[PDB]
RNA sequence: CGGGGAAACCCAGGUGGAGGCCUGUAGCGAUGCUGACGUGCAAAUCGCUCGUAUGAUUUGGGUAUCGGAGCGAAAGACUCA
RNA sequence: GCAAAGAUCUAACGGAGAUAUACUCAACAUGCAACGUUGGAUACUGGAGCGGGGAAGGAUUUCGUGCCAACGGCACUCGUACACGAGUUGUUCGGAAACUGAGCACAACGUUAUAUCGUUUUGUUAGGAAAGUGAAGGAACUGAAAAGGGGCAACAGAGAACCUGGGAUUAUAUUCCAAAAAGAAAUUGCAUGUGGG
RNA sequence: GUGGUAAUGCGGCCAGGUAACAAAUCAAUCCUCCCACGGUGAGCUUUCUUUUCACCAUAAUCCACCUUGGGCCUUUUUACUCUCGCGUUGUUCGGAGCGGGGGCUCAAGAUUGAAAAAUGCAUUGUGAGUUCUGCGCUAAAGCAAAAACCUGGGGU
RNA sequence: AAUUACCGAAUCUUUGAACGCAAACGGCGCAUGGGAGAAGCUCGUGUCAUCCCCGUGCAUGCCAUAUUCUCAGUGUCGA
RNA sequence: CCAACUGCAGACCGUACUCAUCACCGCAUCAGGUCCCCAAGCAUAGAAUGCUCUGGUACAUAGAGAAAGGUACACUCAGGGAAGUCGGCAAAAUAGAUGCGUAAGUUCGCAAGAAGCAUUGGCUCUGAGGGCAAAAAUUGCCAACUCAGAACUGCUUACGGCGGGGAAUCCAACUGUAUAAUUAAAACAUAGGUUUGU
């Protein structure tokens, strides 16, 4: 046979990110001495849109702590942030929308976004538009904090990790039907070469395990083992169950 | 259609002259020669084409210096008094 | 067209100078074997492509 | 070319235009100053 | 090209060392004096014929004088 | 009859930087002359409104 | 902007110029005549007729991905007849 | 068989290409057919042109004189054929000097029996000591500052100081023109006065 | 360095700006075509034709300084009191300052001259077209970057 | 000897491992030594700014070396 | 040090010609293919189509000339009108603009140019639609076109260009893609729906 498309995508080539129009990575400030001991105050200068991203980005200007110059930061903007607003980041920052505080200083039951999984990572959780995390509890003896993630799972992180107060802007995006093939074309133009999609049963046996036959059909079960080699692991990978879900929907993911 | 009509669609050129070997074998996009592998330091040489080796070996050119040094060796590096 | 590297222009110049017939007094030499240039080139028959 | 003209024929050139011929040689049109006569210089050379 | 609107300024230009020559143009309505310096060509315009003749004279002989005529 | 013109410089494409105008010469001929690009002028900072400055 | 109504609202006339909208050049294609030709104008062309023609549109130059491999709105299509 | 794209006619010059005869004989019935140039006539292309200029590609096919063996599937006194001799002129036009983009891959490091392999723009090489001169200080020296090596990739993106006239060629011209430069300008480098400080 | 109440006029390092960017509608510049009124040449002329055709040009670079389209200043501001007013073909604007009087400034034009007649060939008034320019700047699509240059904040 | 044969003295353009930096560019540098110079300065001479021309050195890695060159280390000591 | 002035000097490469029914690719001077700029007059909605001033061209083997049979970007036919044929293939037919009028069905947007009826030339007139200056609800000057109405007088229905229509069944929702050189479709894609891993 020949190589399957899912395996071919791993070489890179014509399947990489279209990033020419993007403004750069979005991240928090660097966890420095001022952030660890006091606070820093910056000003929001502009709010902008980036190709391929549903949330708005904010440019925030700070003063350099050691030299005579200005520093510009690009961050994911929570809903309600406006130009001219003051942003406080550090240990002694007050509790308000847009500020960045250590998790140990945030009251239980609060809504946060742009959460650091590890201290100094500059934000890796709850970044897509309309998403957020919920603080559950603190453990002062262990120095840890419990969080509920957008997926519904629960995670424990060190209390030194930082977070921003509020929810990510741009929520409600997926409620509007697309209605046209051209709209999907423009939607994926800013992201990558992954559209349109061709069904596996519409291909030939040389290219896909589902191809061939005098009827369009899969001749074997479409649930495949976790141990299947690349080129064979297509379909429903290591599925615990199939079919329409009756009753409550369980939380997805590993134990 | 393939054939006569498509022959008129061929524009530009893949290869140009090579600075090192002089053949029309220098790939413009990749910036390397298909005949002598310039700008690699060493040249192409393959034993599956001995006929091609005989076309490029020593003695197929001028040998401006080799002729002189061959004479000096044969005369044991003679010098005057 | 108008554009060409100077090295390319010099190669074309040499080919122009070589496109000449044999001088007549060559045929009168002792032991001569040459009658025509036998390497004459015409722009419509064979292309140089450089 | 301006300097060589002064050193060889003791004339002053006010303008030099050059071109490379299709046969590979280089040709120069050299205009002499009004103090000299090109025809007189040509006779001395031997044209 | 530059224009001068004073006889006193015109004499200064004519007295300059760079003035190669002066050209006199006779029009039906007026007379023009054009001085050729190194960079610019200065023009003085007069409307009285009697003043033009006086200005035509009293010019330094070092500066060349040219009468502008149609050439064939 | 009506005259037609040609590009007189070495660039023969109609881009924003190669705009031409039609001029009639004292010799009664119609030629093309290149018109220069223009600047937008001095503005206030982009984050403050980006407006032209008087004077 | 005119008329009606207690109120919620209803009826009529203009302005404006939206749409993977319609007729139709250039362009991009190729339905039928199972037309011409079928040792040809041509190792796939010609004539009339026909699809679409502001968009998932057409096109120049540059640049990236290949032979147990590449690419593919998927025909085992295409990768210098 | 040499049938798509409508089409030629006439007179005079030119040319060996004619009005070319054994008897008879006024001429026809015994030298046909075909060619270049100029002047007339008649048509076609019909500005999305068998118009005037460029890129890719070609490289002397351009121009003058001559010539008609072969070639221009008929013809030629003609030719993009053959022979000889000529022609391309820039401070300002295009490129480079001197930008960055999709991108490339020298150094460095690592890997491979094997470098002819990999990394090399998400501000950016390399376990990584990659900055070589501002001022100075008494006329060459000497050393403070500033993180992230050296390059290439656009003749349609960015950038770019010049215009007309000519009786000025056989062929080049926003490139040639000479003291009345036909002339009128703009701009770069270095020096000399004048004025101000 | 210095004027004006003001908009603004004239003689190492750090921060901004130009370069620098999609449409449509309306009005358009150079230019092209047409008409009218006059000059010059040519054509037709059995008959008619105050007639038919052609031409009547102004380069770059510099002086001086009325139109209409934006931005702003000052002064009147019981301006929207009880159907408030200004404005576009058009989807709107105003106590966060409309309209009126008087001004400052920017952009595109117009006019006067130098060039320039010494050149070229043998004229100055209206309608139609025309992307320079102005009208400030669909989308789950929101429209490259840098060199080079300009101005300012400090300091000397 | 424009004869030939052989060889000890010489010349030897642009490139190429190609090595100052690049390259569909007969392109562009730093240091040093020269050359020419219708400007200006000076008494036809001398001198010469900007521009122009020529020779030499300048890749990376490794070995040896410095009349004993200049440095770095919360490495080990010492005063 | 700064401003005009002035003096001197402004280096390198390209530059002929072509860009195509003869200069490039297709074995060739091949009815195939090949990117950009300028684009006149009349008819007309017009870059449709037809003819024309400027510029260009008369180059494509020709002469004589009513055989049969052919090809055509060529026509016409009495009476009947699909009886032909697998099949209305091919041909014929409709046709611009303006007024009136228009069914079932429907996701209320359409269906729809549904279907169908009527007018149209030439000439001589009348009315309406504006700009600028001085109950100015008035006086003078002037430009460019369009629409409507009337009388008279004609047709041989007369360039070019330009939808035939209706009643139903099967399939796919729709625009789109696709076997270069025998298959353009009911195949692929699509918005929408569901599932899996993290
Ligand atoms: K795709
Ligand atoms: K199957
Ligand atoms: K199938
Ligand atoms: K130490
Ligand atoms: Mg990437
Ligand atoms: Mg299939
Ligand atoms: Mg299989
Ligand atoms: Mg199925
Ligand atoms: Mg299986
Ligand atoms: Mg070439
Ligand atoms: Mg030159
Ligand atoms: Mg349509
Ligand atoms: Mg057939
Ligand atoms: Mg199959
Ligand atoms: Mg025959
Ligand atoms: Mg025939
Ligand atoms: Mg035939
Ligand atoms: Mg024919
Ligand atoms: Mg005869
Ligand atoms: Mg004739
Ligand atoms: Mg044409
Ligand atoms: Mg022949
Ligand atoms: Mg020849
Ligand atoms: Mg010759
Ligand atoms: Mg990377
Ligand atoms: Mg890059
Ligand atoms: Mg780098
Ligand atoms: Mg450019
Ligand atoms: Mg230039
Ligand atoms: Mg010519
Ligand atoms: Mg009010
Ligand atoms: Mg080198
Ligand atoms: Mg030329
Ligand atoms: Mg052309
Ligand atoms: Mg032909
Ligand atoms: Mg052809
Ligand atoms: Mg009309
Ligand atoms: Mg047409
Ligand atoms: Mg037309
Ligand atoms: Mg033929
Ligand atoms: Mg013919
Ligand atoms: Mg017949
Ligand atoms: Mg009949
Ligand atoms: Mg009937
Ligand atoms: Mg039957
Ligand atoms: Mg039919
Ligand atoms: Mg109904
Ligand atoms: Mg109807
Ligand atoms: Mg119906
Ligand atoms: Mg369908
Ligand atoms: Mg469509
Ligand atoms: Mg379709
Ligand atoms: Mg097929
Ligand atoms: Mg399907
Ligand atoms: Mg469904
Ligand atoms: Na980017
Ligand atoms: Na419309
Ligand atoms: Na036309
Ligand atoms: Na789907
Ligand atoms: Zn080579």
């Amino acid at each position: 046979g020949k190589t399957v498309l899912s395996c071919r995508k791993g070489n890179g080539s014509v399947y990489q990110v279209h990033g020419h129009k993007r403004l750069g990575p979005a991240k928090l400030r660097i966890l420095d001495y001022a952030e660890r001991h006091g606070y820093m105050r910056g000003v929001v200068k502009s709010i902008e849109h980036e190709a391929g991203r549903g949330a708005a980005l904010a440019r925030v200007e700070f003063r350099h702590p050691y030299k005579f110059r200005r520093v510009k930061e690009l961050m994911v903007a929570p809903e309600g942030m406006f130009t001219g607003q003051s942003v406080f980041c550090g240990q002694k920052a007050p509790l308000a929308i847009g500020n960045v505080l250590p998790l140990g200083q945030i009251t239980e039951g609060c809504i946060v976004c742009n959460v650091e999984a590890k201290p100094g990572d500059r934000g890796t959780l709850a970044r897509a538009s309309g998403d957020y995390c919920i603080i559950i509890s603190h453990n002062h003896e262990t120095g840890r904090t419990r969080l509920k993630l957008p997926s519904g799972q629960k995670k424990s992180v060190p209390s030194t990790s930082r977070a921003m107060i509020g929810i990510i802007s741009g929520g409600g995006r997926i409620e509007k039907p697309v209605l046209k093939a051209g709209n999907s074309f423009y939607r994926f133009r800013g992201k990558r070469n992954c559209w349109p999609k061709v069904r596996g049963v519409a291909r030939n046996p040389v290219e896909h395990p589902h191809g061939g036959g005098n009827h369009q059909h899969i001749g074997h079960p479409s649930t495949v083992s976790r141990h299947s080699p690349p080129g064979q692991k297509v379909g429903l990978i290591a599925a615990r169950r199939t079919g329409r879900i009756r009753g409550g929907k369980a939380v997805k993911g590993a134990w | 259609t393939k054939g006569t009509t498509s022959m008129g669609q061929r524009h530009g050129r893949t290869h140009i002259l090579c600075r090192r070997c002089g053949r029309n074998s220098y790939h413009v996009q990749w910036e390397r020669c298909a005949a002598c592998a310039y700008p690699r330091a060493s040249r192409r040489r393959y034993n599956w084409s001995v006929k091609a080796i005989k076309r490029r070996r020593t003695g197929t050119g001028r040998c401006r210096y080799l002729k002189v040094v061959n004479r000096r060796i044969a005369n044991h590096f003679k010098t005057p008094k | 067209g108008r554009f060409k590297p100077l090295a390319v222009k010099k190669k074309y110049a040499k080919k122009m100078n070589q496109n000449k017939p044999v001088p007549y007094w060559i045929r009168l030499r002792t032991g001569n074997r040459i009658k025509w240039n036998e390497k004459r080139r015409h722009w419509r028959r064979t292309k140089l492509n450089y | 070319i301006k300097k060589a003209m002064r050193k060889l024929y003791q004339v002053k050139a006010v303008k030099v235009n050059t071109l490379i011929r299709p046969d590979g040689l280089k040709k120069a049109y050299i205009r002499l100053s009004a103090a000299h006569d090109a025809l007189d210089t040509a006779n001395k050379i031997g044209l | 090209p530059r224009e001068i609107k004073t006889l006193k300024e015109f004499l200064a230009i004519c007295s300059r060392k760079d003035a190669r020559c002066v050209k006199v143009k006779h029009n039906p309505s007026a007379t023009k004096f054009k001085v050729r310096c190194s960079r610019y060509l200065y023009t003085l315009v007069v409307n009285d014929k009697k003043k033009a003749d006086k200005i035509e004279r009293s010019i330094h002989p070092s500066v060349k004088k040219i009468a502008v005529t149609a050439r064939s | 009859s009506c005259p037609r013109v040609q590009y007189r410089r070495r660039m023969h494409y109609a881009t924003r930087g190669n705009r031409m105008k039609m001029v009639r010469t004292p010799g009664n001929k119609l030629v093309m002359q290149k018109r220069a690009k223009r600047s937008q002028g001095i503005h206030t900072p982009w984050v403050l409104g980006h407006k032209r400055l008087g004077g």
